[PDB]
């Protein structure tokens, strides 16, 4: 019906550990059959797939294909024209997409279990937290020691935004359960957490016992004869 | 006290204009102020440590302090701030009802629902 | 040593705390917490008279000391809500180490009277238990 | 296309803090919004109102309606019996509700901030986590000393649901960012959690700076031949 406004970038799931970055561009607006109508102005030796249509609201279509132009011209600044043309009006609000500016980093906590949990001898809770950083697409990973657990252990929660005082910035979550007889060993655990601001795209926290430990314990033993006891 | 279950109760209004003074309000035996007619009463329940008294038809000048006290031997004078803040009334009724000469009236008052077990 | 956290009496442990501030540096001050233990020597392990031995392990557990379990009044918009202060004291069944100096122990006992026997109560600590 | 019926819950926020339990009742999937009638088989205050036939795909029609009634039968166990007779279609369909069962009470801690956090002296974070629950709906609410904060001061996540350990339980979250002055001169905070499960339908937990870890521990234990009172 009425053409409107939809975005889709490369996914850093796949951007920060592999080199499979596929762009897919959207523009929607479906009145009319395959009028098919391209901008991909760098075009290197790339081929784009298209499919079947899917699923809509009860008729409509839409469509779009895919660049599986890895070379490093994302992360440097091109603009990757997005732009529809069919026999219609010629009147788009166009998309233009690029790595953004005004970044920021996260800062990552990672808090010990609470001690009412400690005393009962069950599974033990632990959680994570990054707070401050300025576009909404980051990754959370577990470990145990060196090896990674599989991701269906642990919870994570969406990535949403703060209050704030001008620039604006985002925050998630993550908890993990483990056993309080692994706890009670000394076995350590982590959080890691990925991100396009960072430097080198990844940091760390670990946690274990004897972490916030106190530093001055002072113990007296008052025998008999000398009880002294106040109200 | 539940030892002095026999005395005689009295509401009052610190006035704190001269040097400190209560005028009685209302009494457990039957007498109220002029001013404060149609609008105070005092109860006897629950009883057995606890009287209870009920000042409705509020206005923003009758915030103040108040004072409780018993005819017995032992006094415990209880004060408490009544303070007014801005909102709605729950229970809603009409304005001042008149009357017709020859037939009947009724009065609506309505609830809301976390009255509804009450 | 200035104010309260706790005081319990069926274990008979007492905690306190103080904030003590320097001036000079004010990224670090220190926080005090100080614990006070009574053990007694001579009691059983169920308060009734025959049960077992003299209790000889004493176990102090912080999460159940410090528990708070009576209700609260909060305000939320304009409302008064009552609201529970803890997780776990689902009811008594907790063992006490100690007496508690303002409530009295009974106990039953079967003696003969020439016939058959009776049921005669016995306190146990007898300056609380006094009908009045 | 195709037109169903759906059917909604009274939210959580009205049923504890209030008590006007107003339902609703869902069709989707037609084109002609003057036709609709529908019909509850309990029904004292019957004066249910429809509401607009509101925007659907490309603006089709879609209608639903409310009934009011407070919520003394809901808590024991009522049902209700929704059902439309629109002329778009051959047959009258139905759902109904109830108050579910197989409910789990949650567990709540607060977490006191970071160590690392409060050697910055700008503003510390307190977390919120509350664990265990069956249903799919719960509040979060915080407090400053006995003030309650406005609601724009605080972020909080979702309800999702956690890892089997065989039946399925649920969690949410949330975090508050206060200034590190008041904190280090001993104010109070508290985070408070509604539940349908919890006996009194709140519960509460309540946190400051001489409740967290200490820097300094001082033991004394006194040995009693005396007796066993406990003065
Ligand atoms: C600690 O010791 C006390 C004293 O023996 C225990 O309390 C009592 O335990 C008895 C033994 O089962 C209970 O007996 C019941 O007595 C009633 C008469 O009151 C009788 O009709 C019943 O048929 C039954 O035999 C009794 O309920 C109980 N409580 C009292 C007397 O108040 C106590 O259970 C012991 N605690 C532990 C943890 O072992
Ligand atoms: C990309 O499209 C948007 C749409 O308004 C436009 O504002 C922007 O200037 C375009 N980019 C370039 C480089 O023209
Ligand atoms: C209520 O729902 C159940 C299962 O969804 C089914 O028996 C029927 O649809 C309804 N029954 C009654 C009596 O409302």
């Amino acid at each position: 019906c009425h053409p409107r406004l939809s975005l889709h970038r490369p996914a850093l799931e796949d951007l920060l550990l592999g080199s499979e970055a596929n762009l897919t561009c959207t523009l929607t607006g479906l009145r009319d059959a395959s009028g098919a109508t391209f901008t991909w102005t760098p075009s290197s030796g790339k081929s784009a797939v298209q499919g079947p249509p899917e699923r809509d609201l009860c008729g409509c279509y839409s469509v779009s294909s895919v660049l599986p132009g890895c070379a490093q011209p994302w992360n440097h600044g091109e603009t990757f024209t997005c732009t529809a043309a069919h026999p219609e009006l010629k009147t788009p609000l166009t998309a233009n997409i690029t790595k953004s500016g005004n970044t920021f980093r996260p800062e990552v906590h990672l808090l010990p279990p609470p001690s009412e949990e400690l005393a009962l001898n069950e599974l033990v809770t632990l959680t994570c937290l990054a707070r401050g950083f300025s576009p909404k697409d980051v990754l959370v990973r577990w470990l145990q020691g060196s090896q990674e657990l599989p991701r269906e252990k642990y919870l994570t929660w969406a990535s949403r935004q703060e209050p704030s005082q001008g620039t604006t910035t985002y925050a998630v979550t993550s908890i993990l359960r483990v056993a309080a007889e692994d706890w009670k060993k000394g076995e350590t655990f982590s959080c890691m957490v990925g991100h396009e601001a960072l430097p080198l795209a990844f940091t760390q926290k670990t946690i274990d016992r004897l972490a916030g430990k106190p530093t001055h314990i002072n113990v007296s033993v008052v025998m008999a004869e000398a009880d002294g006891t106040c109200y | 006290n539940r030892k002095e279950s026999k005395s005689i109760k009295y509401w009052c209004l610190w006035e704190g204009a001269q040097n400190g003074r209560c005028p009685l309000l209302v009494d457990s035996e039957g007498w109220v102020k002029a001013q404060y007619e149609g609008r105070l009463s005092l109860l006897e329940e629950p009883g057995n440590g606890t009287f209870t008294v009920i000042l409705n038809q509020l206005t923003s000048r009758d915030a103040g302090f108040y004072w409780c006290l018993t005819n017995g031997d032992t006094l415990w004078r209880t004060t408490v701030e009544i303070k007014i803040i801005e909102g709605e009334p729950n229970l809603k009724v009409p304005g001042n009802v008149t009357a017709v000469l020859g037939e009947t009236l009724k009065v609506p008052c309505h609830f809301p629902c976390k009255f509804s077990s009450y | 040593e200035r104010i309260v956290l706790v005081d319990n009496k069926c274990k008979c442990a007492r905690i306190t705390s103080r904030i003590i501030r320097s001036s000079e540096d004010p990224n670090e001050d220190i926080v005090e917490r100080n614990i006070r233990i009574i053990v007694p020597l001579n009691n059983r392990e169920n308060i009734s008279d025959p049960t077992s031995p003299l209790r000889t392990r004493f176990v102090y557990h912080l999460s159940d000391l410090c528990k708070k379990c009576d209700p609260t009044e909060v305000e939320l918009d304009n409302q008064i809500v009552t609201a529970t202060q803890s997780n776990i004291c689902d009811e008594a069944t907790e063992t006490c180490y100690t007496y508690d100096r303002n409530k009295c122990y009974t106990a039953v006992v079967p003696l003969v009277y020439g016939g058959e026997t009776k049921m005669v109560e016995t306190a146990l600590t007898p300056d609380a238990c006094y009908p009045d």
